[PDB]
């Protein structure tokens, strides 16, 4: 069973610079008959089947932009993406194509480094319909920001929340290279109804000061 | 065209059985080797089965040896995967892929969930609005993945973010889908998120209008 | 006043081009059109600069014989097989897999294996030899000839 170890696991590269993804195999992928190294490269975008990039370690598949250059031989291979573009954000896999079982590398998550973008923050009260079920979901949306690091804080009548929130992120945008974030505070209806002021406090590199979106229960 | 269209995925109880199909079109299916690659959620790609173009040679990954049997029907242009004695590690998206030395055309992907738990349609709740405004839909308490959300039947795509689903203690899935729209188009333009959960054959259309106090 | 290259062959007074390894022949080259070839099938191959009109069927490494794939079948090479971590190929052709070891050139089989005794190998004495690795062959003797031109080692026979 041949083992591909890619390197790095994650990579953050600026727009228009060069990305280098390395791949090493436990065995040689070299066919002595035809002098070809059987190493295939794939690019898998969010919720999409992998798209084939390079085969025989350096042959660019028809259709693939010439920025994508495969190279290497023996046990050490490398994928180079020159003049990186925003649409290049995806996970990249090297595959052993030399024998069965055909084994893939573990993946390399490429992030696009762009300039700093601040989120637009929104808060949403829990609907009256959800309160019959006995729980209250307060959602806070952080829209279109870069880099990932963002800090949501939930306050309920100015008292800091802990443990009752969950954050979830979108995939970096294929056009504008930004993240989006939802923070959902889950409370019981009884506890939601016992307090009045619900607030979302957001900090981000691109902001100057914290941004707080609030609403009062029962007022509006 | 060059297409591969999986079908057959879904929820099944452990030890149960499933048969995925793959509908080839736009090329000479006979000429190609065929494969199944899967991807466990949040994990990598794993090759599991192969069938050759001629004598019909067959190789498997050891992890499906015995239980899964790959087959083809060149006459019906189709690849098949009989999965038997299914374990929880078999939960993944199952990718169809043609090969003539290297994988170059892949299938849609079809999700297979191996679980004792039962299908549940989602509750869709409104994330209502208060230059740009933001509205959305809270799709809650469904099993299994995936739901798919669209807005105005696909006629609204600009600014839509649908976050990934999170599993809760309840053993049920939850996610939010949000869209940014001009605050002017708020009494005029009517917004509806279309939540389609095929595993339970539920379609929910929730209309999100602003709250009047 | 004329020539013929190494990757060409002679047909019908014209020196035509051979098909590259991996491509079969479709029709022969004439005065004014060259040889037309076509790649082999996904399950086929051809080792050589050739003029064959059918490709070869790919080797199947059968698991029921303990066979793994060592190197994939490619257009220009045949599938190579081998065996599990503790096993042996019966021969270089590796048609199936065994646990019993075979004596190497220089040794012959004292005792063919049985039960849970592995094959028993001894070194060939003077003057006997073994030019192959085998699990069954014992040392056969050198030709006791007239004109001894070369002596014999043990794993080669006296050449006279």
């Amino acid at each position: 069973d041949i083992v591909m170890t890619q390197s790095p696991d994650s990579l953050a590269v600026s727009l228009g610079e060069r990305a280098t993804i390395n791949c090493k195999s436990s065995q040689s992928l070299l066919n002595r008959g035809n002098q070809k190294n059987y190493l295939t490269w794939f690019q898998q975008k969010p919720g999409q089947p992998p798209k084939l990039l390079i085969y025989w370690a350096s042959t660019r598949e028809s259709g693939v932009p010439d920025r994508f250059s495969g190279s290497g031989s023996g046990t050490d291979f490398t994928l180079t993406i020159s003049s990186l573009q925003a649409e290049d954000v995806a996970v990249y896999y090297c595959q052993n194509d030399y024998t069965y079982p055909l084994t893939f590398g573990q993946g390399t998550k490429l992030e696009i480094k762009r300039t700093v973008a601040a989120p637009s923050v929104f808060i949403f009260p829990p609907s009256d319909e959800q309160l019959k079920s006995g729980t209250a979901s307060v959602v806070c949306l952080l829209n279109n920001f870069y880099p990932r690091e963002a800090k949501v804080q939930w306050k309920v009548d100015n008292a800091l929340q802990s443990g009752n929130s969950q954050e979830s992120v979108t995939e970096q945008d294929s056009k504008d290279s930004t993240y989006s974030l939802s923070s959902t505070l889950t409370l019981s209806k009884a506890d939601y109804e016992k307090h009045k002021v619900y607030a979302c406090e957001v900090t981000h590199q691109g902001l100057s000061s914290p941004v707080t979106k609030s609403f009062n229960r029962g007022e509006c | 065209e060059v297409q591969l269209v999986e079908s057959g995925g879904g929820l099944v109880k452990p030890g149960g059985s499933l048969r995925l199909s793959c509908a080839a079109s736009g090329f000479t299916f006979s000429d190609y080797g065929m494969n199944w690659v899967r991807q466990a959620p949040g994990k990598g790609l794993e090759w599991i089965a192969y069938i050759s173009s001629g004598r019909g040679n067959i190789y498997y990954a050891d992890t499906v040896k015995g239980r899964f049997t790959i087959s083809r029907d060149n006459a019906k242009n189709s690849l098949y995967l009989q999965m038997n004695s299914l374990r929880a590690e078999d939960t993944a998206v199952y990718y169809c892929a043609r090969s003539w030395g290297y994988f170059d055309v892949w299938g849609q992907g079809t999700t297979v969930t191996v679980s004792s738990a039962s299908t549940k349609g989602p509750s869709v709740f409104p994330l209502a609005p208060s230059g740009t405004a933001a509205l959305g839909c809270l799709v809650k308490d469904y099993f299994p993945e995936p739901v798919t959300v669209s807005w105005n039947s696909g006629a609204l795509t600009s600014g839509v973010h649908t976050f990934p689903a999170v599993l809760q203690s309840s053993g049920l899935y939850s996610l939010s889908s949000v869209v940014t729209v001009p605050s002017s188009s708020l009494g005029t333009q009517t917004y509806i998120c279309n939540v389609n959960h095929k595993p339970s054959n539920t379609k929910v259309d929730k209309k999100v209008e602003p709250k009047s106090c | 006043p004329t020539a013929c290259r190494e990757k060409q062959y002679l047909i019908n007074s014209q020196c035509c081009s051979l098909c590259q390894p991996g491509q079969k022949l479709v029709s022969d080259c004439t005065e004014f059109t060259e040889t037309e070839c076509l790649p082999c099938g996904e399950s086929e191959f051809l080792d050589t600069w050739n003029r064959e009109t059918h490709c070869h069927q790919h080797k199947y490494c059968d698991p029921n014989l303990g066979l793994r794939v060592q190197q994939k079948g490619t257009s220009e090479t045949d599938t190579i097989c081998t065996c599990e971590e503790g096993w042996h190929c019966t021969s270089e052709a590796c048609e199936s897999c065994v646990l019993h070891r075979s004596c190497s050139p220089g040794f012959g089989v004292k005792q063919i294996a049985t039960g849970v005794s592995d094959t028993i190998c001894e070194p060939c004495p003077v003057g006997f030899f073994s030019n192959v690795s085998s699990a069954f062959e014992k040392c056969h003797p050198w030709t006791s000839c007239e004109t001894k031109d070369l002596v014999v080692q043990q794993k080669t026979d006296v050449v006279c």
